[PDB]
C-alpha cells in the first residue's frame, strides 16, 4: 500500500456522464428532502369576548352563490408539490394541509379550507397526504394535522397540532380568526356577482376610431 | 440551427478537446462569421491523420 | 350532509343537485343547468 | 465518443418521430372539421370543463411536450391571430404535407428538392387561387356576407340558428365600420363587447344598438335609468384627497388641524361640484368612488359607475363623443371641466339579466357602436357560443375588407390538386414529385369532411376530382369550378350557388403557414435532447 | 364511461377498436419489417442479437432474426409466423415475405384511413394474388429435355443465387457445387437428416470439405484405444446396437449360490459371456466396430489385441448415416453377424482437424448420404455458414422436385407489377385503385436492393419500368454495374415456387391483418 | 488507444486493466513490500514475527522462517 | 433554411452592409449598426429593410398616431413633480399650503410641457427612469392636449443608436432643450402587423445616419431565429469581403487544390515531415468528400474527378449540386471571400498545434 498520491487522470473524466447520471438524480431527490426538512423534526421533537359576530359570520359565510363550491387541490406526488410551489407567482399565499385518512381532526379542517377558499380566492388552499411526501414515522403517527403555509417560496406558517389550539369542532370562523391573529390571511376584497363573465381574451384592442 | 458555432455551443460536450473545438468555432465566427463548420471539420480531420 | 358539517333537508331540486359533488363533466353540465333554471325563473328545477 | 450529457436521434428515426408527433396532433383535431364535425370537451384536472370546436383553443389548452407538435400548436395560434378561421384546416394541411414529404424522403429523395417543390407548389397554388377561384362580392350584396357568416358558423354550436345569428353578426360588424385616412374602410372587430349570461334560449340573444357594460351603479340611491344622458368619462378615482409621498403634514399650532382635515375632503367636493355643474348625468370612472362622493352623486340624481374597465371606457368615450379626462387641469393651471367634454346617448339603463344587472348605453350619438348579449343554458355553452361568434365576426371582417371570396366545401382543394398535378410535369424532375405530393396532400380536407359524415369518401372525392378535371380541361365547362361537397346528402354540389363561401385570405394564409411549417420541420434530420 | 359497480370483463382488460387500431397494426408491421430490411440482396448486412444469457447470434436469415426478436404485438406476430411458414415450405425468401406483406399494408393504409371497408381490400388482394400466381406459373422458364448436364447447371445456378447474400458469398461457386453434389447423392426422399453438418473451429472456408461417405468425431476412447490401427484399406464395418462391457446380466437379476465352486463358475460365466460376444464379433471378419451403447475398456483392449477398431457411444444419427453410406444394418444382437449386415467402405481413417479427431469413412460407391465439414474462425461463423448452406440445400431440393425457374433481381416482380397495373387499368375503379396499389407495392424488393447497395432507387426503378413496358421480361437490378441488366442471361435464377409462396403468404398475412378490427387483451395472470 | 481508456467499454462489471505505468508500479510495490516484510528476519541477528490468524481459530505462531511468514498472509 | 428566400434576403443584406459603411476608405464593418428586429407572424417573404429605426415600445399617448414632418425630441429627465438629488420633504401646516402645493405642482408640469412644445417638437422619446417617475399622468395629459406623441421607456443602451439614426441630441435638462437639438423625420407612425403586434416606424430622416434596421418575420419562433442567424451570416460574409477584398471559388475547389498542391509539396520534401505534410493534404481532402456526400453523389468518384480536373489545370473546378456532378462553379456563381478559407485553415492549424502539445490531464 504505497503511491497514495494518485492524482487520478481521466477515470473520473471518462465516467463523467455516468457520474452526472446519478448526481442529478441525487440533487433532485435532496431538493424535496431539503424542502421537507424545513418542516420535520424541529417541531416534531416536542360580551365582545364571546364573539358576537361569530354566528353572523357563519351565516353569511354560506354564500357559495356561484357555480358549485369546488374542492381543495389534492397532491398525489411529491414532485408535483415541489414543482407547484417552485412555480406560480409568489405574491399570493400558498397553504398546504397534511392528513392521513381515518384519523380524526381532518374532515373539519377540510371543511374549513373549503369555506375559506370562497372567502379568499387569492389563497391557494391545497391538501396532501403525509405518505406521499415522505414524512418521518413520528410525524406520520402523531403530527399529521398541520397547516403548512408558504409565501414567497419560503415558510411563513409554522403550525402543527392545529387541534391543540382549535379542537375538533372548530369552524371556518375559528380558523379565519386564528390565522388573522397572526396576520397571515390576505385581507378581503369587495366582490360582486358577475352575470357570468365578460372577458374573452386580451390582445390588440383595435377599439372604435371615428375618422374622416 | 445549421450554424456550426451555434450547434457546438448549444450542446455541452463535456470533453476538453471538444470544448477547445467549440472555442475554435467561436473564434472563427468572430473573425470570419462563416466557415464555423468547415474549420471544425478540418481540425477533426487533421487530428484523425495525427492518429496514424 | 353538508361537508362543512350542516344538514340540508329539502325536496327542492336545485339545493339537492348543488350539494352533490360529481366527477363526470356531463353531470357538472346538468348541475349547471339546474342552477341556471333556478336563477332565471325560480321554479321547475326538477322538471328541467 | 461524443460524451454529450443527453440523448441523440439521427436519420430516419428523428424524421419518423417528428412525423408521428405531427400526425398525432392532426388526428386530435381531425374529428372537429366541417358541418358533420363534432365538438370536444376538455377537463383541466381541477374540475374545469371546456366544450369547444375551435382548433386553436383545443391545441392551446392541451399540454404538449414534443417540439414538432408544439410547432403545429403555435401554427394554429398564429392562424387564429392573423385570420381567425381555418385553424383546424391549416393544422391538418401542415401535418399531411409533413407526412407526404417524409414519405418522399424515405424514397431517397433529398429533402431540399422536396422543399423546393413545396415552395413552387405553394406559390403556384396561391397564384391559381387568385386568378381563377376568386369571386367578387360587389355583385352579391348582403347575401354574400350572410352566407359567409353562415358557413363560418356551421360546425359550431350555433349552426342551425345561423339564419338569425348571421343577421346579428352582419349588423354588428356593419355597425362599427369606419373609414380611415386614404379612404380604406376598416372594421375594428374586438370593439364589439361580447357579454355572456346563462338563462333564456339562444334565440333570445340581444344585439345592442349601443354599448353594454358589465357593471352597475355604485349606490342604491341613484336612479337606475336616465333618458337624456350626458356621459362624463373620467380616468381618476374620486376619493378623499391624500398628499403625495413628498408632502408631509406637520402641525405646530392645533388651530389648523381641523381646517386641514376638512380640506382633505372639500377638494374632492369641489371637483365633484365642478363636474356636476355642467349638467352631467352619467359619470364613469376607471378608479374607485368612496361613500362621500357617492352620496354627492346620489343627491344630484345622477349615475356613478366605478371600476369601469379601461377598454370599455375608451369605447364608450369614442362612441358617445366624450373625452377621457385623467385630470381636471386646463392650460391656464386652473381646475375646470368644460361642458364640451360630455358624451351623449339616447338612454342609459340598468336592466336585469338572469337575477343580475348590467348597464346599457343605448344609441350613443356621434358614433354607432354595438354589443352582443349571449343567452345560453350554462357557462360552457355560452363560452362556445362566444368563440363561434368571434369566428363569425372575424370571417365577416375579412370578407368586408378584401372583397374576394372562394367557394367552400373542399372545392378549392380539389381544383388546386388537379391543377398542381397537371402542372408538376412542367417543372424539374424531383420537385415534380414534390409538387405532385403537395397536390395529393391538399386533398385531405375533402377526405376528412366526407369521413366525418360517415359517407363514401373515396367515391365522393373521385367524383369531385372528375368534375374539377372536366372544368380544367374543357374551356366551356368553367362553371364546374364551384362544385364542392354537400355533406348532408353526400353528393357533389355547386357551392357558389348553394351559398358556401370563405374569405380568400383564409385559404392563402393557411397554405403559406402550412408550407412554412412543413419546410421548418422537414429541415431537421438530427435531434440532441440534453438531460435537464 | 360510468363506474358500473359490477364491471363486465375482468379489471385490467384492454380494448382497442376501429380505424386507429388497424393503423397501429399496420405501423407495427412496418416496424417489424424494417428490422430485416437491410439484410436483403447481395449487399445485405448481418444482424447481431443478444439474448438474456449474453449469447450472441449473428445472422443474415430473416426468419432467424424474426424468431430471435421477442415480438409480443398480436398483429406483428403474423409477419414472424409467415416468415417461419416460408422457411418451412421453401427455405428461401424469408425476408421477401415480410417486406411484401408490410409493403401491402403500407400501400393500403391511406385507403383504410379514408374509411374504405376492409372486405373490399381483402377481395382485391385475393384477386391480385391469384392473377400474379397464374402469371408466374405461365411465364416461368422450364426445359423439356431433362438433360443431366443442363439440370446440374440449373441447380448450381440456383444454389449460387441463393447463396449470394451471405458471408460465404465469396466462395459461392465452391459451396454451390458442394451442395449440388450432396443433394444429388441423396436417394429418393431428399431427407435432411441424411446430410451431416460438422462444424470444426479453425481453418479457412475453402478448407471445408464434403465427404462422399460419413464422418463423426471421436467419442470418449477408453484405455488401450491408442494401440488400435487408425487406417484400413478395405474394412468391414460392424454396426451394432450393443453394450460391450462387463456388467450385470439384468437389473432384476439376482444370483444365489452356496458354494465357492459356484462362485467361481458365476464369475467365469460373466467373463465368458463378454468374451463370447467379442469373439462372435471378431469372427465375423469385421475390422471396424461401432456401437450406439458404450464399449468398455475390456472390449477396447480385446479389439486392440486383434488389430481392430472400436468406437462406442456413437450418436444415433451418425450410426444411421454410416449405415446408409456403407450399406449394413444396425444389430441389437451379435448372434447372427452375416455378410449381409456388415457395412463396407473403401478407406477408413482417423485424422486430426483443427485440434479434434474425426473418423472418416470414404470411398463408399453406393452412399445415399453426405457429411459437410465446415471450417471457420468463430462459432457464429460456422453457424451462419450452416444456415446459408441449409438455405441452398432447401433451394436445390425444391429445384430437384421441379426445374421451373424465374429470373431474380426483382425482374419477376417488376413484370408482375406491370401485368397487374395493365389488368387494373380495365376494371370499374374501386378495385382498380387497390390492385394498382398492390402492383406498386410489388416494387419494394428492387427498391430495397438498390437502397442496400447504395444506388439511387428512383432512377433504376424508372429504367426498369420503361424496359418492362417496352418489351423485356427478365430485366432486374445489376448490383455490380450500378444499372439494370437481363438477369436471366446473367444466370440470376430463382425457383418459381419461392415467389409463388412468398406472394401467397404475404397476401394471406395482409388479408388477416386487415380483417381484424378489434383487439382485446385479457390481463396477465400469475406475473410472478 | 487502450483497452480501458476507450469510449466504448470492453469488460464485465468489476474487471480491471493496468497498462505499462500502473502494471510496473503495482508489481514493484508488491515485490518490494514483500521483500521488506520478510527482511529484518535475516542473518544471525534477525528477529521473529507474530502471525495472528483472523479466522475463528485465531491460531498464533511466532516464526523466523521466511516461507512460513509468506505462506500465512492474505496477498492480493 | 432561407435558401428559397435568398432572392429577397441577399440583396437586402448587401444593401444593409453598403448603407452603414463608406464604400471607399473602409477597413471594417461594425455590425452593431445593423439592428435586427424579430417579429412573430407572417412569412419570411415579409422581411423588410426600413432605413429609419423601429421601436418595440408602444405609444403612451394613445389616440394620436402617424405624425408627419415630425420633430423628434429625446429627453433624459423626468416630467413629474420636482425632486432634488438629496432627500427632500414638503411640510404643510396650513390648508392654503395644501392648495398652493397642488397648484404649484400643476404649474410646474404645465411650464415644462409648454417649454417642450415651444420648440416645435411633436414626437417625444423619454429615457427609462427607475428612481423617479419618468412620465406622470398630468404631464401626459398636457402633452396630449398639445398634440405631441409620447413614447416612454426608452432603454439607456439604445440612446446611441437612436441619436445616430434620427439625429437627435439627448437633453438631460429643460434649460438646454432647444430646437437645434431635435431630429427631423418625414414620417413617424405606428403600424400593426396584421394582429401580430404593433411596431413604431420612423421612416425618412433628414441627414440620415449610417444605421439600418432589418425586420424579420416568420410563422414560428424557430424559423425566425434561424433566419436571423442566416442574415447575420450573410452580413459577416460581406464584412469579410470588405477587409481583404479577395475572392475564391467555392464548391470544395480550394480544398481539393490544397490537397493536390500539398501532396506535391510533400513529395518535394523528405523524412517524417513528408509523411506529415501528406497527411495534412489528405485531411484537407475531406471537405470535397463531405460535399459529395450529403448530395447523393458517390464521394470517391466525385473526389477523384475533382483531383483529376484540378491536375488538368481547372483551378475553378468544383462540386456542382444542381447538375448532379462536377463542373466549373464560377458559372454556378458559387464564390466565397478569401478570408474565410484562410481564416479557417490558420485557426484549425493553430488549434491542432496547441492540442498536440498536451500529454496529461489533471482533475481539479
Ligand atoms: N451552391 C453551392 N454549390 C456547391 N457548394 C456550395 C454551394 N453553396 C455552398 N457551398 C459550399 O458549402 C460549404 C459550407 O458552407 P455553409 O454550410 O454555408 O457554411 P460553413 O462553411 O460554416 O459550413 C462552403 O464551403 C461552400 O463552399
Ligand atoms: N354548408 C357546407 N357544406 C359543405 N361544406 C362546408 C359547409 N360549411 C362549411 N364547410 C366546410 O367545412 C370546413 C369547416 O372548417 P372549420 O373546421 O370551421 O374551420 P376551422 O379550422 O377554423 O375550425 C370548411 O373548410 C368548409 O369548407
Ligand atoms: N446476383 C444477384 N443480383 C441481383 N439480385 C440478386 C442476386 N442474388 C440474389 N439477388 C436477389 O436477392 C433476393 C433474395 O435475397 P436473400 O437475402 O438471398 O434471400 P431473402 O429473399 O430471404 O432475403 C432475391 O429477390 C434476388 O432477386
Ligand atoms: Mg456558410
Ligand atoms: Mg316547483
Ligand atoms: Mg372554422
Ligand atoms: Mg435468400
Amino acid at each position: 500500500l504505497a503511491g497514495e498520491g494518485i492524482s487520478v487522470n481521466t477515470g473520473p473524466k471518462g465516467v463523467i456522464n455516468d457520474w452526472r447520471r446519478f448526481k442529478q438524480l441525487e440533487t433532485e431527490q435532496r431538493e424535496e428532502q431539503c424542502r421537507e426538512m424545513e418542516r420535520l423534526i424541529k417541531k416534531l421533537s416536542m360580551f365582545l369576548q364571546q364573539y358576537r359576530k361569530q354566528r353572523m359570520e357563519e351565516m353569511r359565510q354560506q354564500l357559495h352563490k356561484g357555480p358549485q363550491f369546488k374542492q381543495v387541490f389534492e397532491i398525489s406526488s411529491g414532485e408535483g408539490f415541489l414543482d407547484m410551489i417552485d412555480k406560480e407567482q409568489k405574491s399570493i399565499v400558498i397553504m398546504v394541509h397534511i392528513y392521513e385518512d381515518g384519523i380524526p381532526g381532518t374532515e373539519a379542517m377540510n371543511g374549513c379550507m373549503i369555506c375559506l377558499a370562497a372567502e379568499y380566492p387569492a389563497v391557494k388552499f391545497c391538501k396532501v397526504k403525509s405518505s406521499v411526501i415522505g414524512a418521518s414515522s413520528q410525524f406520520t403517527r402523531n403530527a399529521l394535522p398541520a397547516l403548512l403555509i408558504y409565501k414567497g417560496g419560503e415558510l411563513i406558517g409554522n403550525f402543527v397540532r392545529v387541534t391543540d389550539q382549535l379542537g375538533d369542532d372548530f369552524f371556518a370562523v375559528d380558523l379565519e380568526a386564528f390565522l388573522q391573529e397572526f396576520g397571515l390571511l390576505p385581507e378581503k376584497e369587495v366582490l360582486v356577482l358577475t352575470s357570468v363573465r365578460n372577458s374573452a381574451t386580451c390582445h390588440s384592442e383595435d377599439s372604435d376610431l371615428e375618422i374622416d | 440551427t445549421n450554424d456550426g458555432a451555434t450547434i457546438l455551443k448549444q450542446m455541452q460536450v463535456l470533453h476538453p478537446a471538444a470544448r477547445m473545438l467549440v472555442e475554435l468555432s467561436k473564434a472563427q465566427d468572430i473573425e470570419a462569421g462563416d466557415g464555423t463548420t468547415s474549420v471544425v471539420i478540418i481540425a477533426g480531420s487533421l487530428l484523425d491523420s495525427c492518429t496514424k | 350532509l353538508d361537508p362543512m358539517g350542516g344538514i340540508v333537508m329539502t325536496n327542492d331540486g336545485n339545493a339537492i343537485l348543488r350539494e352533490i359533488q360529481v366527477q363526470h363533466p356531463a353531470a357538472k353540465s346538468m348541475i349547471e343547468i339546474s342552477r341556471t333554471q333556478d336563477e332565471e325563473v325560480g321554479d321547475g328545477t326538477t322538471s328541467v | 465518443p461524443l460524451s454529450v450529457f443527453g440523448d441523440r436521434s439521427t436519420g430516419e428515426t428523428i424524421r419518423s418521430q417528428n412525423v408521428m408527433a405531427a400526425a398525432s396532433i392532426a388526428n386530435i383535431v381531425k374529428s372537429s372539421l366541417g358541418p358533420v364535425g363534432l365538438d370536444k370537451m376538455l377537463v383541466d384536472d381541477i374540475g374545469d370543463v371546456t366544450i369547444t370546436n375551435d382548433g386553436a383553443t383545443i391545441l392551446k389548452l392541451l399540454e404538449v411536450e414534443h417540439p414538432a407538435a408544439k410547432v403545429l400548436c403555435e401554427l394554429a395560434d398564429l392562424q387564429d391571430k392573423e385570420v381567425g378561421d381555418g385553424t383546424t384546416s391549416v393544422v391538418i394541411i401542415a401535418a399531411e404535407l409533413l407526412k407526404n414529404a417524409d414519405e418522399l424522403v424515405k424514397q431517397k429523395i433529398h429533402p431540399t428538392s422536396v422543399i423546393s417543390g413545396y415552395r413552387l407548389a405553394c406559390k403556384e397554388a396561391v397564384r391559381y387561387i387568385n386568378e381563377n377561384l376568386i369571386v367578387n362580392t360587389d355583385e352579391l350584396g348582403r347575401d354574400c356576407l350572410i352566407n359567409a357568416a353562415k358557413t363560418s358558423m356551421s360546425s359550431k354550436i350555433i349552426g342551425i340558428n345561423g339564419d338569425f345569428f348571421a343577421n346579428m353578426v352582419v349588423d354588428a360588424v356593419l355597425a362599427i365600420k369606419y373609414t380611415d385616412i386614404r379612404g380604406q374602410p376598416r372594421y375594428p372587430v374586438n370593439s364589439v363587447n361580447i357579454l355572456k349570461a346563462h338563462g333564456r334560449s339562444q334565440m333570445e340573444s340581444m344585439l345592442i344598438s349601443g354599448y353594454a357594460l358589465n357593471c352597475v351603479v355604485g349606490s342604491q340611491g341613484m336612479p337606475k335609468r336616465i333618458v337624456n344622458a350626458k356621459i362624463a368619462c373620467l380616468d381618476f378615482s374620486l376619493q378623499k384627497t391624500k398628499m403625495k409621498l413628498g408632502v408631509q403634514v406637520v402641525i405646530t399650532d392645533p388651530e389648523k388641524l381641523d381646517q386641514i382635515r376638512q380640506r382633505e375632503s372639500d377638494i374632492t367636493k369641489e371637483r365633484i361640484q365642478k363636474i356636476l355643474a355642467t349638467g352631467a348625468n352619467v359619470i364613469l370612472t376607471t378608479g374607485g368612488i368612496d361613500d362621500m362622493c357617492l352620496k354627492y352623486f346620489v343627491e344630484a340624481g345622477a349615475m356613478a359607475v366605478r371600476r369601469v374597465l379601461k377598454r370599455d371606457l375608451k369605447r364608450i368615450a369614442k362612441a358617445s363623443g366624450a373625452t377621457i379626462l385623467s385630470t381636471l387641469a386646463n392650460l391656464e393651471g386652473e381646475e375646470t371641466f368644460e361642458a364640451a367634454m360630455l358624451g351623449q346617448a339616447e338612454e342609459v339603463v340598468q336592466e336585469r339579466i338572469c337575477d343580475d344587472e348590467l348597464i346599457l348605453i343605448k344609441n350613443t350619438k356621434a358614433r354607432t357602436s354595438a354589443s352582443i348579449i349571449l343567452r345560453g343554458a350554462n357557462d360552457f355553452m355560452c363560452d362556445e357560443m362566444e368563440r363561434s361568434l368571434h369566428d363569425a365576426l372575424c370571417v365577416v371582417k375579412r370578407v368586408l375588407e378584401s372583397k374576394s371570396v372562394v367557394p367552400g366545401g373542399g372545392a378549392v382543394e380539389a381544383a388546386l390538386s388537379i391543377y398542381l398535378e397537371n402542372y408538376a410535369t412542367s417543372m424539374g424532375s424531383r420537385e415534380q414529385l414534390a409538387i405532385a405530393e403537395f397536390a395529393r396532400s391538399l386533398l385531405v380536407i375533402p377526405n376528412t369532411l366526407a369521413v366525418n359524415a360517415a359517407q363514401d369518401s373515396t367515391d365522393l372525392v373521385a367524383k369531385l376530382r372528375a368534375f374539377h378535371n372536366e372544368a380544367q380541361v374543357n374551356p366551356e365547362r368553367k362553371n364546374l369550378k364551384w362544385i364542392g361537397l354537400d355533406l348532408s346528402n353526400g353528393k357533389p354540389r355547386d357551392n357558389k350557388q348553394a351559398g358556401v363561401f370563405e374569405p380568400t385570405i383564409v385559404k392563402v394564409k393557411s397554405l403559406k403557414f402550412a408550407t412554412e411549417a412543413a419546410i421548418t420541420i422537414l429541415r431537421i434530420d438530427d435531434l440532441i435532447k440534453l438531460h435537464p | 364511461m360510468m363506474p358500473t359497480p359490477v364491471i363486465l370483463l375482468k379489471e385490467g382488460t384492454d380494448s382497442s377498436q376501429g380505424i386507429p387500431q388497424l393503423v397501429s397494426n399496420i405501423s407495427a408491421c412496418q416496424v417489424i419489417a424494417e428490422a430485416v430490411r437491410t439484410t436483403l440482396g447481395p449487399r445485405g448486412m448481418d444482424k447481431l442479437i443478444v439474448d438474456g444469457r449474453g449469447k450472441a447470434t449473428i445472422s443474415n436469415d430473416g426468419a432467424t432474426i424474426l424468431k430471435l426478436l421477442d415480438v409480443v404485438h398480436p398483429a406483428a406476430k403474423t409477419l414472424v409466423d409467415i416468415a417461419k411458414s416460408q422457411d418451412a415450405e421453401v427455405g428461401d425468401g424469408t425476408t421477401s415475405v415480410t417486406l411484401l406483406a408490410a409493403e401491402f399494408l403500407k400501400q393500403v393504409k391511406p385507403y383504410v384511413e379514408e374509411g374504405l371497408h376492409p372486405q373490399i381490400i381483402i377481395r382485391a388482394f385475393r384477386t391480385a394474388t391469384q392473377l400474379a400466381v397464374n402469371k408466374i406459373k405461365e411465364i416461368a422458364v422450364t426445359v423439356k429435355k431433362a438433360d443431366k448436364v443442363e439440370q446440374r447447371k440449373l441447380l448450381e445456378k440456383c444454389a449460387m443465387t441463393a447463396l449470394s447474400s451471405k458471408l460465404i458469398s465469396q466462395q459461392k461457386a465452391f459451396f454451390a457445387k458442394m451442395v449440388v453434389d450432396a443433394v444429388m447423392m441423396l436417394d429418393d426422399l431428399l431427407q435432411l437428416k441424411m446430410i451431416g453438418i460438422k462444424k470444426v473451429q479453425g481453418g479457412a472456408l475453402e478448407d471445408s470439405q464434403l465427404v462422399a461417405g460419413v464422418a463423426f468425431k471421436k467419442t470418449f476412447s477408453y484405455a488401450g484405444f491408442e494401440m488400435q490401427p487408425k487406417k484400413y484399406h478395405n474394412p468391414k464395418i460392424a454396426l451394432l446396437n450393443v453394450e460391450l462391457e462387463l456388467k450385470a446380466e439384468k437389473d432384476n437379476a439376482e444370483i444365489r449360490v452356496h458354494t465357492v465352486e459356484d462362485y467361481q463358475a458365476i464369475v467365469d460365466a460373466e467373463w465368458n459371456i463378454l468374451y463370447d460376444k467379442l469373439e462372435k464379433i471378431h469372427h465375423s471378419g469385421a475390422k471396424v466396430v461401432l456401437s450406439k451403447l458404450p464399449i468398455g475398456d475390456v472390449a477396447t483392449q480385446y479389439f486392440a489385441d486383434r488389430d481392430m477398431f472400436c468406437a462406442g457411444r456413437v450418436p444415433e444419427e451418425d450410426l444411421k448415416r454410416t449405415m446408409m453410406a456403407c450399406g449394413g444394418s444396425i444389430q441389437t444382437s451379435v448372434n447372427a453377424l452375416s455378410a449381409d449386415v456388415l457395412g463396407r467402405c473403401q478407406v477408413f481413417e482417423e485424422t486430426q482437424i483443427g485440434g479434434e479427431r474425426y473418423n472418416f469413412f470414404t470411398g463408399c460407391p453406393k452412399a445415399k448420404t453426405c457429411t459437410f465439414i465446415l471450417r471457420g474462425g468463430a462459432e457464429q461463423f460456422m453457424e451462419e455458414t450452416e444456415r446459408s448452406l441449409h438455405d441452398a440445400i432447401m433451394i436445390v431440393r425444391r429445384a430437384i422436385k421441379n426445374d421451373s425457374v424465374v429470373a431474380g433481381g426483382g425482374a419477376i416482380e417488376m413484370e408482375l407489377s406491370k401485368y397487374l397495373r395493365d389488368y387494373s387499368r380495365t376494371i370499374p375503379g374501386k378495385q382498380q385503385l387497390l390492385i394498382g396499389a398492390y402492383a406498386k407495392a410489388l416494387e419494394i424488393i428492387p427498391r430495397q436492393l438498390c437502397d442496400n447497395a447504395g444506388f439511387d432507387a428512383t432512377n433504376i426503378l424508372n429504367k426498369l419500368r420503361a424496359r418492362h413496358a417496352q418489351g423485356g421480361t427478365w430485366y432486374g437490378v445489376d448490383i455490380n454495374n450500378e444499372d439494370i441488366a437481363d438477369n436471366f442471361e446473367a444466370f440470376v435464377w430463382e425457383p418459381a415456387m419461392v415467389r409463388i409462396n412468398a406472394l401467397t403468404a404475404a397476401s394471406e398475412a395482409a388479408c388477416l391483418i386487415v380483417s381484424v378490427d378489434e383487439t382485446i387483451k385479457n390481463p396477465r395472470s400469475t406475473v410472478d | 488507444a487502450s483497452l480501458s481508456l476507450a469510449p466504448v467499454n470492453i469488460f464485465k462489471a468489476g474487471a480491471d486493466e493496468e497498462r505499462a505505468e500502473t502494471a510496473r508500479l503495482t508489481s514493484f510495490i508488491g515485490a518490494i513490500a514483500i521483500g521488506d516484510l520478510v527482511k529484518s528476519t535475516l542473518g544471525p541477528k534477525g528477529m521473529d514475527k507474530i502471525l495472528l490468524s483472523s479466522g475463528r481459530d485465531a491460531s498464533l505462531m511466532v516464526t523466523n522462517d521466511g516461507a512460513t511468514i509468506l505462506k500465512n498472509i492474505g496477498v492480493d | 433554411v432561407v435558401s428559397q428566400y435568398s432572392s429577397l434576403l441577399s440583396p437586402m443584406s448587401v444593401n444593409a452592409v453598403m448603407k452603414v459603411i463608406d464604400p471607399a476608405t473602409a477597413t471594417s464593418v461594425d455590425l452593431r449598426d445593423i439592428k435586427i428586429v424579430k417579429k412573430l407572424g407572417g412569412t419570411i417573404d415579409d422581411c423588410e429593410l426600413v432605413e429609419g429605426l423601429v421601436l418595440t415600445q408602444k405609444v403612451s399617448n394613445s389616440g394620436i398616431t402617424r405624425v408627419e414632418k415630425a420633430k423628434i425630441g429625446l429627453i433624459q429627465f423626468c416630467l413629474s413633480a420636482p425632486k432634488t438629488d438629496m432627500d427632500n420633504q414638503i411640510v404643510v401646516s396650513d390648508y392654503a399650503q395644501m392648495d398652493r402645493v397642488l397648484r404649484e405642482e400643476r404649474a410646474y408640469i404645465l411650464n415644462l410641457v409648454k417649454q417642450i412644445k415651444k420648440t416645435g417638437c411633436n414626437v417625444l422619446l423619454i429615457q427609462k427612469s427607475i428612481l423617479r417617475d419618468a412620465l406622470s399622468d398630468l404631464a401626459l395629459h398636457f402633452l396630449n392636449k398639445m398634440k405631441i406623441m409620447v413614447i416612454k421607456d426608452i432603454e439607456r443602451e439604445d440612446i446611441e443608436f437612436i441619436c445616430k439614426t434620427i439625429g437627435t441630441k439627448p437633453v438631460a435638462h429643460i434649460d438646454q432643450f432647444t430646437a437645434d437639438m431635435l431630429g427631423s423625420a418625414e414620417l413617424a407612425e405606428e403600424v400593426n402587423l396584421n394582429g401580430s403586434g404593433k411596431l413604431l416606424k420612423i421612416t425618412g430622416c433628414a441627414s440620415p445616419g449610417k444605421t439600418v434596421t432589418i425586420v424579420v418575420r416568420g410563422s414560428n419562433k424557430l424559423v425566425i431565429e434561424e433566419a436571423e442567424r442566416s442574415i447575420h451570416d450573410a452580413l459577416c460574409v460581406i464584412r469579410c469581403l470588405v477587409k481583404k477584398r479577395a475572392l475564391i471559388a467555392g464548391g470544395g475547389a480550394p480544398e481539393i487544390e490544397l490537397a493536390l498542391r500539398l501532396t506535391e509539396y510533400s513529395r518535394t520534401l523528405s523524412g517524417m515531415e513528408s509523411y506529415c505534410v501528406r497527411a495534412f493534404a489528405d485531411a484537407m481532402e475531406v471537405i470535397p468528400s463531405t460535399l459529395a456526400e450529403n448530395a447523393g453523389l458517390n464521394p470517391i468518384s466525385t473526389v477523384t474527378e475533382l483531383r483529376n480536373r484540378h491536375a488538368q489545370g481547372e483551378k475553378t473546378a468544383g462540386i456542382n449540386v444542381r447538375k448532379g456532378g462536377i463542373s466549373n462553379i464560377l458559372e454556378e456563381l458559387v464564390v466565397q471571400p478569401l478570408l474565410v478559407s484562410v481564416s479557417a485553415l490558420t485557426l484549425a492549424t493553430e488549434t491542432v498545434r496547441s492540442i498536440l502539445k498536451i500529454d496529461d490531464v489533471v482533475n481539479t
